[PDB]
């Protein structure tokens, strides 16, 4: 229905205004209808009752090295250390309530920690400030995840410049699909 | 050309109040996520208060209820009401805006020149 | 996080008002975050440019008998026969425009034609009349898909009665999870 | 007890017009889909016009612009304005409603007793 491809090892940025259809497109991809295994990061955070570590490693085997790279890249090193129980802090049981930004960073850490074929990151920086967003975008989405197949929902030109392919949506339909160079001619 | 201009900065005594304003010009499509940042001398730029892309408000840990971020959507302005000013609040305060620069909702981040806020006894 | 299970070969009915979180929960399942391969039928139809046949078999090998059964079960026999080109009728290229109900039936036929581990049918009967819905629910969801793992988004008591397990959501949270008998002991 | 009551049925001549009404009683929560069905003697019940669950309207192939389905949300009523009545339109016309019977949005489908519509020259 939408003409685009998902290239192996590349960053596809999905841009558009609110209501354009970005979250639906992600659902069409996971549902195996689009473009015509999955590590998902929802636009509103997700947390399960359990520790910060249990939330990030999420039932998979613990890898000391990957875990600590993911905590560093998702700007969570400082937040965790400030808790007396650190990574072993318990969430979702009426106890500690994190900020929207902390929850967003934990949601992204869970998504990048997972060994998946396709990474779907639906607006992961929407509840973060512009400085934190730039640090996570560069260290995590660009560096750590450099050869992973990523679909990042973002409308930031700064981000689009670093994407391998861009898909611009308008009211559930594609407007543009191509490179940043190809996008640059228009407007 | 999109331009942001901060005003309202100045010298204040501890416990004083100040109101920072940020005017915009050359906005064709609108603004999303307007915010306030600061850099203290010889320190790295940090968040003060911002409206997020999700329409919510995010304040830095040091604000402790003293500051308020307001917005005028019709004028495309952002404000920072500051109270209980401390010597630690001395910094160049910068205005930030994620401006919609396309009819498809594509954005560019713009910064102001900054306004000096000096808190001294 | 929602407390529920997806039991192999069973029908799980996901009930609740508008905004309860029903579509979001399907996205959490496809995104592999819940509950703790996929054949998806979206609540708004999906069509790709191509024939009626191409839209149903959707890239997989054609099986005359499997196709015949699905078409009969999704109430598509009468619709297809009324087209001069029938099954080879071309959709989505400015030509033939189907009704919301026809598009909904194709969408469902594509989902049941697929050989998958889990079938996610998000309100497939929302654009259908009550009589067509009853015929499809009984002959397709209940009979044709009898030992498939199905998650049907429905709030109809008539469907809930036939489900193996029911999940009622309220404002993003679970209210009830259990059998129709368990639900009845709350009336 | 949820109850549906059709009215407006009767004898009409070809080219005539009729208006069918369907009143409801005992509705605690709300009604979602409402609509009109019919069955001629020795024939299977069929759709005439209905409000889908989505909020859209769905008409049967035989309607050909002649009939209109309306709804009054405040009164919980459904209507069928019929024009250009043909002898083939002779049937018992039934009213249908998907009634919300729980505070969690669970529904039950209810039918009326039916009203006779006879089109004869
Ligand atoms: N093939 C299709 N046919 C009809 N509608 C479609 C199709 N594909 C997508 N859509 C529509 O696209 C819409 C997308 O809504 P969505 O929640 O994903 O918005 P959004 O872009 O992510 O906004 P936000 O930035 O606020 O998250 C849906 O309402 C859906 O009906
Ligand atoms: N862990 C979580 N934290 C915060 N929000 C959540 C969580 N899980 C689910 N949600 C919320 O669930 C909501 C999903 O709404 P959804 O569109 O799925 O409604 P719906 O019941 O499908 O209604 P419809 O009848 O229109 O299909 C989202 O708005 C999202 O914020």
């Amino acid at each position: 229905d939408i003409n685009f491809k998902i290239e192996r090892g590349q960053l596809l940025a999905v841009a558009g205004s609110t209501g354009a259809g970005k979250t639906s497109l992600l659902m069409m991809i996971m549902g195996e209808l689009e473009p015509s295994r999955i590590s998902f990061c929802p636009q509103f955070s997700w947390i399960m009752p359990g520790t910060i570590k249990e939330n990030i490693i999420f039932g998979v085997s613990y890898d000391e090295y990957r875990y600590r790279s993911v905590i560093k890249a998702c700007q969570l090193e400082e937040d965790i250390s400030k808790f007396p129980e650190k990574d072993n802090t318990v969430l979702g049981e009426g106890g500690i309530t994190l900020s929207g930004g902390q929850r967003a960073r934990i949601s992204l850490a869970r998504a990048v920690y997972k060994d998946a074929d396709l990474y779907l990151l639906d607006s992961p920086f929407g509840y973060l400030d512009v400085l934190t967003e730039k640090e996570i975008f560069e260290s995590c989405v660009c560096k750590l995840m450099a050869n992973k197949t990523r679909i990042l929902v973002t409308s930031k030109m700064e981000h689009l410049k670093k994407a391998d392919k861009i898909l611009i949506l308008h009211e559930g339909s594609s407007y543009f699909y191509g490179t940043f160079s190809e996008l640059q001619n228009l407007q | 050309q999109v331009q942001l201009q901060e005003s309202g900065g100045g010298l204040e005594q501890p416990g004083g109040s100040l109101r920072l304003s940020c005017a915009t010009s050359g906005v064709i499509f609108g603004i999303n996520a307007m915010g306030w940042y600061r850099q203290a001398p010889g320190k790295q730029r940090e968040l003060v208060a911002t409206f997020t892309s999700g329409g919510s408000t995010n304040y830095a840990d040091f604000v402790e209820g003293r500051f308020t971020i307001s917005r005028d959507n019709a004028k495309n302005t952002v404000y920072l009401q500051m109270n209980g000013l401390r010597p630690e609040d001395t910094a160049v305060y910068y205005c930030h805006a994620t401006v919609v620069v396309s009819r498809y909702g594509l954005t560019y981040d713009y910064w102001g020149q900054g306004t000096q806020v000096t808190v001294s006894s």
